[PDB]
């Protein structure tokens, strides 16, 4: 009843109980149940989309709303990436020139050939 | 000292069956390779 | 590679000592807020977990030092100009690490008892089968890094034969180019922040145990695996199950 | 002295280590092979290669100083 | 390992109530005493007591059951009925 | 003000005093200072 | 568990575990001291390789 | 005496023998035996590492062919080099230590044969992962360690959260 | 909405329990938790005698909002209970006899 | 501690706290099979073992590279980046 996908199924039931689905994980665990692990009593009606609301269903978390948690996730990622990218600008320059190698950058030793020394060959 | 459950024989029927089959197959393989080395063709061929 | 090898040892020691601490409690609770003070009750587990933590915080003369510090420094020594940001990120991560290591240490051994009396009566060490491997991993997590630093971090070492592009190789630059500030700052910060966390916990608990709504919100975000697990379970997994139903 | 290309191949020096004093790399690696890469040994050879690399990096920082000065 | 006995539960509960301050008297605490009547505990004070009891034996009381215990006998029997105590 | 102040006393008494609670936090340190001084002497 | 809501007795710990604790702590502290002494210049950061 | 052979095969024995015979041996012997096999493996690995530091000439073990279709020639080929020996150090040390630790930690539990067999299985498949000489053997180990991770994290099968 | 009724009793005792559990969860330090508990006690004490329906209803609503504002991401739960880490661990098997399903085959 | 468990449930792992009364003799059998298998395979796989370097000579290596150059010259084969 509550969720859009359960509402979508309402024309497709004929003479089956339109149950309001409640996540079985959120049923408080101190009541007694015929199957304690599944928190279900015998002959309890099942919602049409039950398989999305039983205990085996993916866990749901109640602390933040889903939309709010999305805001937090995207916010952390954006602030981290943006702070790093802007930090790239305010960077000190090094002090020693990059190292170099004999024989025009050892272009012979990393394969290479006389006709192609740009593909293979170090800073020389 | 932990407790002690009832005795059970080491070699069960399944141990015998599977070990016997596997070992017989390996022995057969070695016999064919040797019989190749001597006869110049494997006994199965 | 060298950090992987060094980290394996003291990480296993952390986990094993944690298992001993849990096993010492009748409730077998794992919550850090319910352990209280066990330093008198469990000295050997305390020393093992302490060695493991100090190796992890890269304290001088320990195995974690010869891995973690030099990895932190290679970022500054990297030829790519942009990696200097990575230096500060990793540095923050290191002092961050000292924070939670000290939090666990204090809340397990240094804080006032939080569990009921019968547990502290019955709190006792574990058997020989648990103790011996902790001892062995302790000698490893103290000595292995020093005895092996030459093999993996050597000036000219040919043991691992990976063919590094000469342009990319910078392990000399990261040692010669480093300054006293950058080569000392992680160690000094680690020692200070450890002491700071301990003294703040023992003397000014309010600053940790405030009640601000905004700070409680950010703490809640961080506590739930950075609210990522929420994002996955709702937006990927649950949406996929819905689409499968469709 | 800068090593011969033939010598440098014959000792199988790593490409990134092949510099103006792989010459001191060769004895250091031989020592490190005789001992079992133990930290306490090969001290003299290890120091010798490091002092190369000191001179080496020094010419580099001066080259960057000159480049900086041009700008 | 460690196993508790009914008398051990009762002794711990008696000591717990003895050290509580808002009690009328310590000597009057009986096994069948009513906290509401005999010891004269407030609406909320018995709540504080049940919180103390769960914190002491390391259990968790649901709301519907906590308010059900009114006498110390009820509390001792309830704590003895739970296996992990 | 606390009505359970008698319940909580033991959490701050003998084994859980600040002096005792931080005792044994550096095991073997005295043996270590003795040994380091001795090695300083022996090395010269 | 004789005393409740009262001061607790001094914990009883095995001889072996105290001896193990003393050995591990002594070894870690002594090793750390030895390492700092032997590497002080390099670990603290001295003898700058740049030209004066 | 072949270091590479014993390294790959002792953990395999420590894995399979509990599964084949656990009802016939019982968790006392199973625990002691798996632990001992892992210890022997660890010692062999240390000796090999010592020699490799002496002489960096890795051992190769080339066995029957997995696949010989078209241009693809895949073989069960194993080698132990500097990288592999580093990984094997970590793996065998920590596996031996954890096997010893689980004797004490797990002394109360009913199902200790299966637990120790699974620990040994995971050790074996990780050794396969790091010792294989081509990406295919790497993948074999890569997925079997996932299988064992599934079987270990859900070791307490009756716990819903575990599964 | 009764100023003093059994249902009022049950409701406020439950909320007061809640508040205390929240305080324990939030504060790591024992001493600090004690002062928070005593402050919570004083705050409940002050508003105990409210009589008119509007003010009592407003106070109860506001305290519910306060408690919802200060709910903890993860409450402390002992290992052997639903939120616990021992829960359903090595559940002892139900003792049962085998029912047969086939006349010829066990 | 322990609890009752159905005795009819037969598992090849042994079930609950399996500790057979003849476990020492079955243990002797098991360790005998273990040493037998380990030794047999260690010996059997010995011929398939070899070192990494030193297997072939420089003669073979250089002549093979020269032959490869011959092949690449019979065909029209430039090198990588040679353009
Ligand atoms: C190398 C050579 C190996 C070759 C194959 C050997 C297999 C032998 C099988 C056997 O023994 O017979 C039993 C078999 C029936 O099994 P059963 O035992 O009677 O089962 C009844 C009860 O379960 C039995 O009683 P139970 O209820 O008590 O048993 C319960 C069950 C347990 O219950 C379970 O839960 C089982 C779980 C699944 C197990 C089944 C998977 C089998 C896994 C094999 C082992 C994996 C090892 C890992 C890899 C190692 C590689 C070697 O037990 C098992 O079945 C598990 C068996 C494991 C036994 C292992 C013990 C071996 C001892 C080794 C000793 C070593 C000696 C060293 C000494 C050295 C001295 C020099 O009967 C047969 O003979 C079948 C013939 C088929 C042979 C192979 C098929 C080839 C042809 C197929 C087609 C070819 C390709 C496809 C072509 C397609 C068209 C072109
Ligand atoms: C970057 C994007 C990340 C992608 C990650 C891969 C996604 C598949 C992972 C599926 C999964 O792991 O779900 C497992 C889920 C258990 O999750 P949970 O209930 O929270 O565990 C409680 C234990 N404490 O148990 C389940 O819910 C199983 C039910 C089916 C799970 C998959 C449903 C299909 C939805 C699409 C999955 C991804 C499709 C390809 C991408
Ligand atoms: C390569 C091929 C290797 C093939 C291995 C041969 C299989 C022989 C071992 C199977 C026996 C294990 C077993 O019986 O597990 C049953 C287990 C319950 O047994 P137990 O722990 O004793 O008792 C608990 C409640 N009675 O019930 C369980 O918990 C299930 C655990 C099953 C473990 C199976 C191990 C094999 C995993 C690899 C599968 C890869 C498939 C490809
Ligand atoms: C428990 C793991 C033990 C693995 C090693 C121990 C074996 C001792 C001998 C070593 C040689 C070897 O393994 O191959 C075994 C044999 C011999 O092949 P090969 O020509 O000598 O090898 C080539 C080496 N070259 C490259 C140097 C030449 O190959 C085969 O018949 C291939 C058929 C696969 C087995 C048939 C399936 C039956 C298994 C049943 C599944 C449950």
């Amino acid at each position: 009843i509550r969720a859009s996908f359960d509402k979508a199924e309402e024309p497709m039931l004929g003479d089956y109980p339109d149950i309001d689905p409640f996540p079985a994980q959120l049923k408080n665990p101190y009541k007694k149940y015929d199957d304690q692990q599944d928190r279900r009593n015998l002959e309890e009606p099942l919602s049409v989309n039950d398989d999305l609301y039983d205990m085996w269903s993916p866990d749901r978390f109640t602390h933040f709303k889903n939309q709010d948690a999305l805001k937090y996730f995207i916010g952390f990622l954006t602030i981290f990436f943006g702070a790093s990218y802007v930090a790239t600008y305010f960077v000190p320059e090094k002090a020693a020139i990059p190292r170099e190698f004999p024989y025009e950058g050892l272009w012979k030793e990393s394969g290479g050939t006389e006709k192609s020394k740009a593909f293979f060959g170090q800073r020389s | 000292g932990p407790e002690l459950t009832p005795a059970v024989p080491f070699f069960q029927p399944y141990v015998l069956k599977w070990a016997g089959v596997s070992l017989g197959l390996v022995a057969f393989y070695q016999f064919n390779s040797s019989y190749e080395a001597k006869n110049g063709h494997t006994w199965v061929e | 590679l060298f950090h992987l090898l060094g980290h394996a040892f003291f990480k296993a020691l952390l986990f094993m000592s944690a298992g001993s601490i849990i096993h010492s409690i009748l409730n077998e609770s794992q919550d850090i807020r319910t352990y209280g003070g066990l330093l008198s009750y469990l000295p050997y587990t305390y020393i093992c977990i302490t060695i493991a933590s100090l190796s992890l915080m890269a304290m001088p003369g320990l195995t974690g030092y010869y891995t973690k510090d030099i990895i932190i420094e290679s970022t500054y020594g990297s030829y790519s100009i942009s990696n200097y940001v990575v230096y500060w990120i990793a540095y923050l991560s290191a002092v961050l690490t000292c924070v939670y290591s000290m939090k666990i240490l204090y809340l397990t051994f240094y804080s006032n008892p939080n569990n009921n009396t019968i547990t502290y009566y019955n709190a006792h060490e574990s058997n020989i089968y648990i103790t011996l491997p902790m001892f062995i991993l302790a000698i490893f997590a103290m000595f292995a890094g020093w005895i092996l630093k030459d093999i993996y971090l050597g000036v000219g070492t040919d043991f691992v034969g990976t063919h590094i592009l000469p342009n990319n190789f910078s392990y000399f630059d990261t040692e010669f180019s480093i300054t006293q500030f950058y080569k000392l700052l992680p160690l000094i910060s680690a020692i200070l922040v450890s002491i700071l966390i301990v003294v703040l916990n023992e003397f000014f608990a309010i600053v940790f145990n405030l009640n601000n709504k905004y700070i409680n919100t950010v703490y809640s975000i961080f506590n739930q695996k950075l609210v990522s697990d929420q994002i996955l379970n709702h937006f990927i997994i649950f949406k996929g199950l819905v689409t499968s139903g469709n | 002295p800068l090593l011969s290309q033939e010598d440098m191949k014959k000792h199988k020096i790593l490409l990134a280590y092949r510099d103006r004093c792989a010459a001191l790399l060769v004895p250091l690696n031989e020592c490190r092979k005789k001992n079992y890469y133990m930290p306490w040994a090969c001290g003299h050879e290890r120091h010798e290669y490091e002092m190369c690399e000191v001179a080496d990096f020094q010419r580099r920082v001066k080259a960057m100083d000159k480049l900086k000065a041009e700008k | 390992a460690h196993v508790l006995t009914k008398d051990m539960i009762q002794e711990r509960i008696v000591a717990l109530l003895e050290s509580f301050d808002k009690v009328n008297d310590a000597k009057n605490i009986t096994a069948t005493a009513n906290l509401t009547s005999d010891l004269g505990l407030d609406s909320l004070d018995v709540v504080e007591v049940v919180m103390a009891i769960e914190e002491e034996f390391g259990l968790e009381i649901p709301d519907h059951d906590a308010d059900e215990i009114k006498t110390v006998q009820q509390a001792i029997d309830y704590v003895s009925a739970q296996p992990a105590a | 003000k606390d009505p359970w102040a008698r319940r909580e006393a033991w959490r701050y008494q003998t084994n859980f005093t600040r002096a005792n609670r931080f005792k044994g936090a550096a095991p073997g340190f005295g043996i270590a200072v003795v040994a380091f001084g001795a090695y300083l002497a022996a090395e010269k | 568990n004789y005393k409740w809501n009262g001061p607790l007795p001094r914990p009883h710990v095995s001889a072996g575990h105290r001896i193990a604790t003393k050995f591990l702590g002594a070894t870690m502290f002594f090793w750390m001291f030895l390492r700092i002494k032997e590497e002080y210049p390099a670990m603290l950061g001295l003898h700058n390789f740049y030209p004066p | 005496y072949n270091a590479i052979s014993l390294i790959i095969i002792l953990p395999c024995i420590s894995w399979l023998f509990p599964l084949f015979f656990g009802r016939q041996l019982g968790y006392v012997f199973v625990t002691r035996m798996t632990s001992t096999l892992i210890i022997i493996t660890t010692l062999i690995t240390y000796y090999y590492f010592y020699q490799l530091l002496g002489n960096n000439n890795p051992i190769n073990l080339e066995l029957f062919n997995y696949l010989n279709i078209d241009y693809l020639d895949i073989n069960y080929n194993f080698e132990i080099d500097a990288l592999t020996i580093t990984m094997l150090l970590a793996i065998t040390t920590i596996s031996s230590m954890v096997h010893i630790y689980s004797i004490g930690y797990m002394e109360t539990d009913p199902h200790q044969v299966r637990f120790f067999s699974l620990l040994s299985m995971f050790t074996f498949w990780m050794i396969i992962l790091v010792t294989g000489s081509n990406y295919f053997v790497l993948f074999v180990g890569w997925e079997f360690i996932g299988v064992t991770s599934y079987l270990l994290i859900s070791f307490w099968v009756t716990r819903l959260q575990a599964m | 909405p009764v100023p003093f009724s059994a249902a009022n009793k049950k409701l406020v005792t439950s909320m007061y329990r809640q508040s205390l559990k929240l305080a324990r969860n939030w504060i790591s330090n024992r001493q600090l938790f004690r002062q928070k508990a005593v402050e919570i006690r004083h705050k409940f004490d002050q508003n105990a005698q409210i009589s008119n329906p509007r003010l009592l209803a407003r106070t109860l609503d506001e305290t519910r909002a306060h408690l919802y504002e200060f709910r903890h991401p993860d409450p402390i739960v002992p290992p052997s209970f639903p939120g616990g880490t021992k829960y359903e661990r090595n559940v002892p098997p139900r003792m049962e006899k085998i029912m047969q399903h086939n006349l010829y085959e066990p | 501690g322990r609890y009752p468990f159905p005795k009819d449930v037969i598992s090849m792992t042994g079930g609950w706290w399996a500790n057979p009364s003849n476990w020492k003799l079955n243990g002797l059998f098991a360790t005998g099979i273990a040493v037998g298998l380990a030794l047999w395979v260690s010996t059997a796989t010995l011929p398939y073992t070899r070192r990494r370097e030193g297997i072939t000579s420089e003669s073979d290596i250089s002549k093979w590279n020269a032959a490869a150059g011959v092949w690449r010259e019979r065909h029209g084969k430039i090198s990588t980046g040679e353009a």
